[PDB]
């Protein structure tokens, strides 16, 4: 989930 | 100075030390095939903002930051493209006793004064090294890896607390040659605190789909603990805290 912009 | 951002997570747990307030800036010059924020590329789009506005949000989380040993993180697409705005943001954070983290790809074209000014107010930089082998790099990312490696030299050359991030994708960065190159390259430099490996994950594909663009890595499944394990050792040989 590293660096995941929703 | 105006800031154009995609979005922000008031407090993520996987974007650097502790729990951090992450702001994802809009725009990116690279075109990594695995990019999970494809909707982050476009220079246009995303809301405009001022540091006054940002701090007016980051401060309210002081709690989670202190308690987690976290801080703020500049990421999204390529924050280094809005270097003036970011360094302003860190200057404000520094002045709040807040810890700053810059999550970048290091594709620095011109080494202007603002670069040094940003680094001056930056506590840690999670620099991504996507592929030492440029032949592959140019296809994986869409550009040569020279500017990034230069930025890496630059950093080491100024003793900047660095974390090298190496996203391990099947068939592109999972091979052992590439693992040594990285291990060798970053070995020289001793400012690189550790090497955080990141397993590729299918996610953010719909962002491509939504944009009528084809997600090539479609099908590619995440690497195996065996693989990650292998790479890890290869790099732990050069003596880094290779922690994935
Ligand atoms: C999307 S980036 C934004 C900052 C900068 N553009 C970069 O890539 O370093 C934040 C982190 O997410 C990683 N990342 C992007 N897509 C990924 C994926 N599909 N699987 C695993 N990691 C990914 C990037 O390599 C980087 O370490
Ligand atoms: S550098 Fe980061 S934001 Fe830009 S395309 Fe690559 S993963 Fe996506
Ligand atoms: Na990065």
């Amino acid at each position: 989930v590293s660096g995941y912009a929703v | 100075v105006i800031g154009r951002i995609h979005s922000f997570e008031s407090c993520g747990t996987v974007d650097g030390p502790g729990i951090r307030f992450i702001t994802f800036f809009q725009g990116c010059l690279m075109r990594c095939l695995y990019c999970h924020n494809r909707d982050t590329w476009d220079t246009h789009g995303g809301k405009e903002v001022t540091v006054e506005d940002l701090m007016k949000e980051v401060v309210t989380y002081r709690h989670f930051m202190n308690a987690s040993g976290g801080g703020v993180t500049a990421s999204g697409g390529e924050a280094i493209l809005q270097a003036e705005f970011v360094r302003d943001w860190f200057r404000a954070c520094k002045k709040e006793g807040i810890h700053t983290c810059l999550d970048t790809n290091g594709f620095v074209r011109r080494y202007d004064p603002v670069i040094d000014e940003l680094l001056e107010v930056t506590d840690l930089v999670m620099l991504d090294l996507k592929q030492m082998n440029d032949e592959i790099h140019q296809n994986l990312v869409g550009v040569s890896n020279h500017r990034t490696l230069e930025f890496a030299k630059y950093l080491a050359n100024k003793n900047v607390k660095v974390w090298i991030r190496y996203v391990v994708v099947p068939g592109w960065s999972d091979d052992d040659d590439s693992a040594h190159r990285l291990g060798e390259f970053t070995r020289d430099m001793g400012n690189v605190e550790k090497i955080e490996l990141l397993p590729y994950h299918e996610l953010g594909k719909h962002k491509w789909v939504a944009m009528g663009e084809e997600y090539k890595l479609d099908g590619v499944k995440p690497p195996k603990k065996e693989t990650m394990e292998r790479v890890k050792g290869i790099l732990e040989q050069y003596g880094h805290k290779v922690m994935f």
